[PDB]
């Protein structure tokens, strides 16, 4: 797991 | 009749269409440049997709009801979407002239060589063509194109999915008002079939999505290639 940058781009 | 509530979808994809895709490729500039003399075209390649994933969330962010979704489904969504909303989007640049994406000018311009210049070969990029063509053929409306992008993400069946039940009802919702839209405002003989024809897209884009990440895994799996690409590319399709 851990999308750091996609969770970001997300909100 | 289209509903007023389905009106307000179409109304807010295009809008956030139009938020995400600027079809002047101004920001093309911004990119590590095509080289055409080894791999050549990965560098600018790699920054176009990672570029255009970017878009894709951003257009996702804005859908009715993805805001709904826990930030965890919203990131199995876009995770195997992605690659498929690319192609998708890219139907825009797409020309059945000399079957390539013509972005502006020829520096930014993409044919079949430009592609297996990136590490790909004819066992994806030769289906991808077909797709285009078959595509550009339906002559989509800009309602139904980002209607069906919209669609493509918010899929119930993907692999890791928790809530699968509210991820097919926001689809649901999507998905009456693609049909209702072809049927109020689609002229026949445009609209024969449409709707079937564009669900079929959605098929044979899962065997472009299975074959493109075949070849990625081979792509990356030497460090010297995932060396090109960038950190997000890296994130969303792997390693
Ligand atoms: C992107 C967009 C465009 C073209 C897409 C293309 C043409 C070049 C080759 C691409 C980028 C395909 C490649 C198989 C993907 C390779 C990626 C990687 C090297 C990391 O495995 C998928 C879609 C194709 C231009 C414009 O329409 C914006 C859109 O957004």
């Amino acid at each position: 797991k851990n999308h750091p940058m996609l969770m970001n781009l997300l909100k | 009749k289209l509903s007023e509530e389905q009106q307000h979808i179409i109304a807010i994809l295009l809008d956030a269409h139009h938020k995400t895709y600027d079809p002047t490729y101004a920001d093309f500039r911004d990119f590590r440049p095509p080289v055409r003399m080894p791999l050549s075209m990965l560098p600018h390649l790699a920054d176009l997709v990672s570029y255009s994933i970017q878009k894709v969330i951003g257009f996702a962010k804005m859908i009715p009801g993805f805001r709904d979704l826990t930030s965890d489904d919203q990131i199995v969504l876009l995770k195997s979407s992605a690659i498929e909303v690319i192609m998708l989007r890219s139907n825009q640049s797409f020309t059945m002239d000399d079957m390539s994406w013509d972005c502006g000018s020829q520096d930014y311009k993409y044919d079949v060589t430009d592609v297996s210049k990136a590490g790909h070969t004819l066992e994806l990029i030769e289906p991808l063509i077909k797709f285009q063509v078959g595509l550009k053929k339906l002559n989509l409306h800009e309602e139904e194109h980002v209607l069906l992008m919209a669609i493509c993400i918010v899929s119930p069946d993907r692999p890791g999915v928790q809530d699968a039940k509210l991820v097919e009802a926001i689809q649901d919702r999507l998905s009456n008002t693609l049909q209702t839209y072809i049927r109020c405002r689609h002229p026949p003989p445009g609209s024969h079939q449409l709707y079937a024809k564009m669900i079929q897209k959605l098929a044979d884009l899962r065997s472009l999505n299975e074959e493109h990440s075949k070849q990625y895994r081979s792509l990356s799996f030497q460090p010297e290639n995932s060396m090109k690409l960038t950190p997000l590319v890296l994130e969303v399709f792997g390693n």
